[PDB]
């Protein structure tokens, strides 16, 4: 039943939930550490016409 | 380091007007979420210690436990900012004012660098 | 659901002691020797005969067959040793000496 | 095109087919030993066809399919070894334990779990198959430790009786006493001759010092019982007649022998080892045939009988004639 | 899960270094260089000590 | 990192809101969900490292532990429901709380990328042990294997604390990326001797070594089937981990200065191998066998060669598998028999065979048998050690003939024979008991498959 | 149960030092690992001497 | 087949003789090869074909990354850490590429000795000499150096053999 | 089993220490109560501290 399961089962989304947030979080802390993006003397390359960024 | 002492000190002053010269914490700083943890652990603990349903007892006394865990986290963590960037300051200003006790090293490449090699067998 | 006097204790010196000891085993009070009271930790457990488990009475109905064990004798310090799988001391048809002699 | 690999690849793949089917329906039924039995008299027949060949041409070959891992310089694959002593020992091996197996299906019609004798057979001819055709020492280590686990395992068919277990953790322990020096061996290789393949081990070793051969022969003492760890062999009678039948008596207790014969290069360099290794088996042999000379339980005497064997074929691997001792074997 | 660890991209590097060799041992057989160098670092890069004992 | 460690932090709000008959499932559930997301960290690369941030990072040695620990903590959940049966739900909900607590503390142990952060969560990992060691104990010797897990290890680690922060000072810097760069070598002399010393036992305590092994047969004994599972399987691991980990900055001391240990390891573990076969105990029995494994890895790790730090991951992974599954079986044979000793129960193949083929699968691996990864970790160990010294072999020989011995014996002892006549309660096997060991024994059988990722870095 | 309490158990309550105890545990707990660090330092002494004198033949020892 | 370069992986022509059969009786050789090759090589070749016309009508390529050359450790500065770490990993790739090689000699040694049967001591010689060269140079390279090995333990330990060197040759001349 | 693990390697590390600490705490630990010895106590290292650290 629809709003009967969920004051039972709401439990099980909060795994999932923080897989997403850790997720987000890992690209949030790796956004900080782009100081030599494209810059590294063996992977140095020059960016294609539509690219602005080597990688994210 | 002992600032204790510090020249130009008001005695008895939480945050310097120089202080306001440095980035605040943002709100969703890490710390500061901490502090809200922390608060909500106490509302918790309260919530059990005097036998009441833990999680859903008082909502009122929880939010203000966060609340003020909140407000002295901002705080602290702008005067513990603020002290850093002093004792920062103070270490680079005395460097370049002794330059004859921090000499510049004299750059060399491992080339010729004779270091001992010790076999492992 | 053992009592603290049913588990074993120190080396006995008294005989009143050595016979409650002698008891507690369920042995005959002159049938029950300890080990000698040296440094090893022994204590007041019966030294029963070096005598291995593969000789034991194999016609005798025994409460565990495979061990040639009764339920409720004292059990020799050293029945790891002897359980039929290990070292057994059953007498040779040639004497000890004479097979270590001729081996060699 | 040369029908030679895959022949003898799938002879060794069909041995395993009923081991997979172990867990179907067949399994349950008496109709198991029948099948088991046909599978075995399919791949010796299947197995028959290389040996022609080898025959007609002289065929050798290797085959090297998997590559299991990469070590820095040292690579391990799966690699079979083809030549004249496999191609030939795998065609007796299958007959012997085709007839065995035929004889097992009256000897022990009144087993309750024949089923599962039948599969650990199979499962102990697989792994002499794997042994025999070994080409990288770490493979014949597989297989050499597998037959040993089987024998266990067959020794102490009737787990109430305790001699069967007896017998069994005896034999482990003599073998284990050989694994001391195989381990010491194939350690030795590994770190002068910088491979564990045959080939490599060949090459490298114009004259090959003392401690791998010595190695080896302790290796062949313990899994051939010599005099030294002999009476695990006679002891080993415990189990069911058709097991001391195939294993003790003809096919797993020539694996030591089999041994010495495939490092045959490195034997004939060395003159001390054969030496000791001539010793033995004349010692080994004679001590057998003496004790089974006043024997009254025919297995034991046969199990004698066994043993002064092999030490007469290890006797000939001291005279330098290798070859002579695959015959006989 | 095993199927998903038995095919990881070969991140190792094992095929690309396979390759790397072939190329070398076979610009060094071609030209007659003495296949592997016993020095890993040319000699003109590294100043020694000059001892004069 | 933090998609793993996310995850493991949210299942202690899952446990503490579930239903009263539902936490076991979802823990269960969702535990081996994070077991296969933090299956991904198996793709290393032959280059440095996966540097996630500042804070965590992944090496080829640090996966297969991390992947280790993630996966048990579902066979602990399965192996603690049946004796928690009649237990309180809030009492059930704690015990919860602390095996996730222990697998968060493993977890940010395990990457660590700064040394006193390893320290930190490598000291919190025992708390939650010893709250488990002497609370849901079933004997009265709890308080004492307690004590002495406590403090034998406290002991030994709190001299790493002034060595680490002494090497912060003079150093700089205590991650693990600048000291294996800017390593330099340390001169024979009493100080860098101490600093060894302090730097090298609060790991060696922790394995253990032999002579400081006191500790672990009393709280592998004393403690649930829970415990016994996480301190034999990776709590072991730690100590080797670490000595890796820190053996880079100390050479060339340790050329010499290993010599006391590599002697205590090489005649400890014939010692407590030939102690294996007096027992009149099984947990202990499988304690020392653990003690001995433990102290080849010592070996192996001592040695300083490459084939040496191969041979000593693979060992370490697969002794943590084995002991585990055994600590299993001993504990299923125990909740029926209600004694926990070796011959009171004979003859269980016959009332239970599929639990007798477990036993033997079980023996065999402990056995080193071909071509199970543990044969792989101990040949390798024992190819470097030959390196090593030509006359290593007949100590490894003698070990391996008594591990043989003593597996055999404890298979035959509680297997074959005849069964004993005054028990009539062995019922038949569950099918929890069936599936916590297949899921143990299955993982082993897939890895000696492809092997390369359990090799560590040296590969 | 007295068995397995008196093999495990009621060793050290019992335990006293004495001359043959002492003895012993002297012996027996240090002489093997005396005995085999005096074996292994002879012979990695004997093989670094050899190495420094270059009389080894440890061609093909690439792996180690 | 063209999977694989010929002149890295060396093989000989291999001559094989021609049948001359001696009596009339039937080999069963013969036979029993066309009947193998009857019922098996051709639904064999016939599977093949059709999954090689499967993979013909969806083509696509992988290609191999080529790496740029960076500044040793030997132009590296005292503390210079991102020089340190390029060098370090072009190192670490270098001493993957050197086993590689070595693997390369080793397989062809191991073929030699194989194919040649009975005569294998005489007819692989320069495979032999081959693996001796090699292995002597992996040796001076990479032995010994640890299991914490590195760029820099590399080139003190070629310092330290160069000064060695550099001394013997010295005493050598001036004696 | 007997002799070494369960007999001496128990009396050298754990059971010295914890004898060595049990003694150590019945000394100190037993005080009368009494100021007299306190005091007394006191003006010893008193004494003590202004003749010895300087
Ligand atoms: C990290 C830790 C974090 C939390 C820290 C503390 C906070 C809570 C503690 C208060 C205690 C409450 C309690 O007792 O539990 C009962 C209560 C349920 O039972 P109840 O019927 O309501 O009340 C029963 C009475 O409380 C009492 O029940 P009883 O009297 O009937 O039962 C008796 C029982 C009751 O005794 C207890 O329950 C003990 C209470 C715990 C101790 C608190 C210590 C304070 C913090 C220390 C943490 C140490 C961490 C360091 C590591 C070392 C570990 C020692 O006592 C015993 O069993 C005797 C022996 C005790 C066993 C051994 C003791 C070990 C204690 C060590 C605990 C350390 C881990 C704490 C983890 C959380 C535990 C609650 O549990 C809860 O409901 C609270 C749990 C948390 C609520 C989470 C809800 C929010 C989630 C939804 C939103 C999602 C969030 C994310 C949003 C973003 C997503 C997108
Ligand atoms: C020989 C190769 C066979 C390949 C065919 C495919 C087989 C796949 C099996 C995968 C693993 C088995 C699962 C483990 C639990 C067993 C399940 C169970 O409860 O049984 C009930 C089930 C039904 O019986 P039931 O009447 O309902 O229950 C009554 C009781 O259970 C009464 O039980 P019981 O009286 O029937 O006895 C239980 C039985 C079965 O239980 C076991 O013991 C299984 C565990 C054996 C492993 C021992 C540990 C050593 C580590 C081996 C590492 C290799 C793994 C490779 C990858 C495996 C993938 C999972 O134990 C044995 O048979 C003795 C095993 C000792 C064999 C020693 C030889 C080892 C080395 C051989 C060479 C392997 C690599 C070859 C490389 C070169 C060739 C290309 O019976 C079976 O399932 C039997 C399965 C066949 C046995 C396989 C044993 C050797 C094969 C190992 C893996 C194959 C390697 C790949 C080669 C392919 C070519
Ligand atoms: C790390 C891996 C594993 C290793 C760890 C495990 C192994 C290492 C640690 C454990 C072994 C270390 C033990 C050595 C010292 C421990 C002795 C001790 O604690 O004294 C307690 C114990 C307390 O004395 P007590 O209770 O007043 O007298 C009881 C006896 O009835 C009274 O005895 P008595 O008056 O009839 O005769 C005593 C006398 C007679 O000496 C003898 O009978 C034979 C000669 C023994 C020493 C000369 C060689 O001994 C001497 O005068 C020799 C002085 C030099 O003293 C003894 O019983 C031992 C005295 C004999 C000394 C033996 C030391 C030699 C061992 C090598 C060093
Ligand atoms: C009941 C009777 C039997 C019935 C069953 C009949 C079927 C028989 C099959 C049983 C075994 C037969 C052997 C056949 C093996 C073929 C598969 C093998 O070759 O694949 C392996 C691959 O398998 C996996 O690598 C092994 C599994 C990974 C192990 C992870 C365990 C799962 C996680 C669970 C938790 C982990 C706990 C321990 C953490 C360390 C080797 O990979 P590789 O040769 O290179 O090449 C693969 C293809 N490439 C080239 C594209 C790369
Ligand atoms: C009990 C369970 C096991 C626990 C762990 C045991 C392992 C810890 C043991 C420590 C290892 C050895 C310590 C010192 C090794 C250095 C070598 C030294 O012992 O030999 C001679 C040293 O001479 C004497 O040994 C001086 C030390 C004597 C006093 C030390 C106590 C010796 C016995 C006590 C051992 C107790 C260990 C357990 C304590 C509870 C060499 O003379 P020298 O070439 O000039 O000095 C070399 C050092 N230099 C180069 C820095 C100058
Ligand atoms: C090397 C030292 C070997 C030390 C062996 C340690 C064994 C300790 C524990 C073993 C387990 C005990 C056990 O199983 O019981 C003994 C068991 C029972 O005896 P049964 O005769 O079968 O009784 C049948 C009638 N009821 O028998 C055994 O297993 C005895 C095994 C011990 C063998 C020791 C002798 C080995 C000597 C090797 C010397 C030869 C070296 C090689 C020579 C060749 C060199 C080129
Ligand atoms: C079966 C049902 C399907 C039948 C149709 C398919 C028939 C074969 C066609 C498949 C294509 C061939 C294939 O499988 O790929 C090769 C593939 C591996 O790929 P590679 O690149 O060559 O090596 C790994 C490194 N990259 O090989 C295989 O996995 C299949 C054959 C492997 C042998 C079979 C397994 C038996 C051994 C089990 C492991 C035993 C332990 C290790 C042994 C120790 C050896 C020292
Ligand atoms: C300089 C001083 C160094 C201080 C080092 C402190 C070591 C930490 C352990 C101290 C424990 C001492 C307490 C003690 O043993 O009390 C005796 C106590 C009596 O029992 P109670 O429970 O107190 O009373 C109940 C009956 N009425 O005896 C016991 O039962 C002992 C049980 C726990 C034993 C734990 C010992 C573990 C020590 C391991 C070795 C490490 C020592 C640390 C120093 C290392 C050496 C450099
Ligand atoms: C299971 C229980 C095991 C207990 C293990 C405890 C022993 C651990 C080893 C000793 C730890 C203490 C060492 C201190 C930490 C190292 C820090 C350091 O390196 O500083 C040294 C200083 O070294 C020291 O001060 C060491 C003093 C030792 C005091 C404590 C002694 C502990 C017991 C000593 C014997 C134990 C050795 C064997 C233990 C075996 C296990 C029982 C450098 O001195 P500098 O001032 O920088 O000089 C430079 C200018 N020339």
């Amino acid at each position: 039943n629809v709003l009967q399961i969920v004051r039972d089962h709401w439990v099980h989304i909060l795994v999932p939930v923080g897989f997403v947030f850790g997720c987000y979080l890992d690209r949030r802390s790796d956004e900080k550490l782009t100081a030599f993006r494209n810059k590294s003397l063996l992977f140095k390359r020059e960016l294609r016409p539509n690219e602005e960024v080597t990688w994210k | 380091t002992m600032m204790s002492g510090r020249p130009g000190r008001v005695p008895l002053q939480f945050l310097p007007n120089e202080a306001r010269s440095l980035p605040p914490p943002k709100l969703t700083d890490p710390r500061l979420v901490y502090m809200g943890f922390l608060g909500y652990c106490s509302g918790l603990i309260d919530n059990a210690i005097r036998r009441r349903p833990v999680v859903s007892a008082g909502l009122h006394r929880q939010l203000l436990y966060v609340t003020s865990f909140v407000f002295f986290g901002y705080y602290l963590l702008k005067r513990q900012d603020y002290m850093y960037a002093l004792r920062d300051h103070d270490m680079f200003a005395y460097v370049k004012s002794h330059p004859e006790d921090f000499p510049e090293k004299d750059k060399k490449t491992y080339g010729e660098i004779l270091e001992e090699f010790h076999p492992v067998r | 659901h053992v009592t603290k006097d049913m588990f074993p204790g120190p080396y006995p010196k008294t005989p009143e002691e050595r016979a409650a000891a002698a008891k507690k085993y369920n042995m005959r009070v002159e049938d029950y020797e300890p080990y000698p009271d040296d440094g090893m930790g022994y204590g007041d457990y019966p030294k029963l005969p070096d005598r291995s488990q593969q000789e034991r009475d194999p016609w005798y109905d025994w409460d565990h067959p495979d061990l040639r064990l009764n339920w409720g004798e004292p059990i020799h310090w050293d029945l790891d040793m002897y359980i039929r799988n290990r070292v057994d001391t059953s007498p040779t048809p040639v004497s000890w000496n004479t097979m270590c002699k001729h081996l060699f | 095109m040369n029908p030679f690999a895959s022949l003898t690849l799938t002879t060794l793949t069909i041995l395993t087919i009923p081991i997979m089917m172990s867990n179907s329906n067949i399994y349950k039924t008496n109709l198991y030993p029948n099948y088991v039995k046909t599978t075995v008299s399919y791949a010796f027949t299947l197995s028959l066809v290389p040996l022609l060949m080898f025959m007609h041409t002289g065929q050798e070959m290797i085959i090297s399919n998997w590559h299991w891992m990469t070590l820095q310089t040292v690579e391990l694959s799966l690699s079979f070894k083809m030549d004249y002593f496999s191609v030939m020992f795998i065609p007796v091996a299958l007959f012997v334990t085709w007839s065995i197996m035929e004889f097992s299906m009256w000897y022990m019609h009144s087993d309750p779990f024949i089923n599962r004798f039948f599969k650990y057979l199979l499962l102990f001819l697989i792994t002499m198959m794997i042994l025999v055709t070994a080409n990288n020492l770490f493979q014949l280590f597989i297989g050499w430790e597998g037959v040993g686990i089987m024998s266990f395992l067959l020794i102490g068919w009737w787990h109430g009786r305790t001699d069967a277990n007896t017998a069994a953790l005896q034999a482990i322990l003599y073998n284990r006493i050989g694994d001391i020096g195989f381990v010491l061996s194939m350690a030795w290789f590994l770190t002068h001759s910088n491979a564990w393949d045959l080939q490599q081990i060949f090459m490298l070793n114009n004259e090959c010092p003392n401690m791998p051969l010595i190695g080896l022969l302790l290796a062949a003492a313990g899994k051939s019982a010599q005099f030294g760890l002999h009476p695990w062999l006679p002891s080993a009678m415990e189990g069911p007649t058709p097991v001391s039948a195939l294993l003790h008596s003809s096919t797993m207790v020539v694996a030591g022998v089999f041994l010495l014969i495939r490092f045959y290069p490195l034997m004939e360099t060395n003159k001390l080892v054969q030496t000791m290794t001539l010793c033995l088996g004349a010692i080994t042999t004679l001590f057998t045939a003496l004790c089974a000379i006043t024997q009254n339980d025919i297995k034991k005497i046969v199990a004698f009988s066994t043993s002064s064997q092999l030490g007469l074929m290890m006797v000939t691997i001291g005279i330098n004639q290798p070859h002579l001792a695959f015959l006989h074997i | 899960g095993s199927t998903f660890v038995a095919y990881l991209p070969d991140y190792r590097m094992q095929e690309w270094a396979r390759r790397e060799a072939e190329r070398l041992v076979k610009y060094r057989e071609a030209n007659g260089l003495p296949l592997m160098e016993s020095n890993c670092f040319d000699p003109n890069k590294i100043q020694l000590p000059e001892d004069e004992d | 990192m933090l998609k793993i460690i996310i995850p493991t932090t949210m299942l202690l709000p899952m446990t503490w809101m579930s239903k009263h008959n539902m936490i076991w499932i979802n823990a269960t559930v969702h535990s081996l969900l994070i077991s296969l997301i933090s299956l991904s960290l198996l793709n290393q690369l032959g280059e440095n490292s996966l540097n996630f941030s500042l804070t965590f990072f992944s090496d080829s040695l640090s996966a297969p532990l991390l992947v280790l620990t993630t996966w048990l903590l579902p066979l602990m959940l399965m192996a603690s429901q049946s004796h928690l049966s009649k237990e309180t739900t809030t009492r059930k909900k704690l015990y919860i709380t602390m095996l996730i607590l222990l697998q968060l503390f493993l977890i940010m142990t395990f990457t660590a990328t700064e040394l006193i952060l390893f320290y930190i969560l490598f000291e919190a990992t025992l708390v939650p042990t010893l709250i488990i060691i002497t609370r849901w104990g079933n004997q009265t010797e709890r308080l004492n294997a307690g004590l002495y897990f406590l403090f034998y290890t406290l002991a030994g680690s709190l001299p790493l604390l002034v060595a680490l922060v002494y090497i912060q000072n003079t150093t700089g810097s205590l991650n693990f990326l600048i000291i294996h760069y800017w390593s330099h070598p340390l001169s024979n002399s009493w100080s860098n001797i101490f600093m060894w010393l302090a730097c090298i036992m609060a790991f060696m305590v922790k394995m253990p070594l032999y002579g400081l092994h006191l500790w672990l047969p009393k709280a592998h004994v004393e403690a649930p089937i829970a415990g016994s599972m996480v301190l034999a399987a990776v709590l072991l691991k730690l100590g080797g981990y670490g000595m890796m980990r820190i053996t880079t900055i100390l050479n060339p001391l340790t050329n010499y200065m290993a010599y006391p240990f590599l002697m205590l390891s090489m005649w400890g573990m014939i010692m407590t191998s030939s102690i294996c076969l007096r027992q009149t105990d099984l947990k202990s029995l499988i304690a020392y066998s653990s003690v001995s494994h433990m102290a080849l890895v010592i070996v192996a790790i001592m040695i300083q060669t490459p084939w040496s730090f191969m041979g000593a991951t693979a060992l370490m992974i697969a002794h943590g598998l084995t002991s585990s599954m055994l600590f299993c079986l001993a504990n299923t044979n125990y909740e029926r028999v209600h004694s926990r000793t070796m011959i009171l129960a004979r003859g269980l193949q016959t009332l239970l065979p599929l639990m007798a083929t477990w036993w033997l699968v079980a023996s065999l691996t402990n056995l080193a048998l071909p071509p199970s990864i543990n044969l792989i970790g101990e040949l390798f160990i024992i190819t470097a050690s030959f390196s090593w010294s030509n006359i290593t072999i007949i100590l490894m020989g003698m070990n391996m003939m008594i591990t043989a011995l003593y597996s055999l014996y404890m298979l035959i002892t509680t297997q074959r024979g005849k069964y004993t006549h005054h028990i009539n309660n062995i019922k038949p096997s569950f099918t929890r008991e069936n599936a916590l060991m297949a899921l143990h024994i299955l993982p082993l059988l897939l890895l000696t498959l492809n092997p390369k990722m359990i090799l560590g870095p040296l590969y | 149960i007295r068995w397995t309490y008196a093999r495990s158990a009621n060793i050290y309550p019992n335990f006293r030092p004495t001359p043959k105890t002492s003895l012993l545990g002297a012996l027996f707990g240090i002489g093997p690992l005396f005995f085999w660090y005096y074996v292994f330092k002879t012979d990695r002494d004997k093989k670094e001497k050899l190495i420094q004198e270059g009389k080894l033949d440890q061609t093909f020892n690439i792996s180690y | 087949p063209d999977s694989w370069d010929k002149d890295v992986y060396p093989e000989p022509p291999r001559r094989t003789p021609a049948p001359a059969p001696q009596t009339s009786l039937p080999n069963p050789v013969t036979y029993l090869t066309k009947i193998f090759d009857l019922l098996v090589d051709r639904p064999v070749t016939l599977a093949r074909e059709f999954i090689e016309q499967q993979h013909a009508k969806n083509r696509y390529y992988y290609y191999h990354r080529e790496f740029r050359r960076v500044p040793d450790i030997t132009e590296c500065e005292e503390k210079d850490i991102l020089c340190m770490f390029e060098a370090e990993m072009q190192w670490r790739r270098d001493y993957k590429v050197d086993q590689e090689i070595v693997n390369i000699i080793q397989e062809r040694l191991k073929a030699c000795q194989q194919r040649e049967g009975e005569s294998y001591r005489q007819n692989c010689a320069k495979e032999l000499e081959q693996f001796t060269q090699v292995s002597k140079a992996f040796q001076d390279r990479y032995s010994d150096l640890g299991a914490h090995y590195s760029a820099r333990k590399c080139l003190a330990k070629q310092k330290q053999r160069m000064l060695a060197e550099r001394k013997a040759a010295k005493e050598a001349a001036a004696a | 089993s007997s002799l070494l693990d369960l007999i001496w390697l128990e009396t050298i590390l754990p059971k010295t220490t914890s004898f060595i600490q049990m003694k150590m705490s019945i000394m100190v630990s037993n005080q009368k109560g009494l100021i007299k010895l306190y005091f007394l106590s006191f003006l010893i290292t008193i004494m003590i501290s202004m003749t010895l650290f300087n």
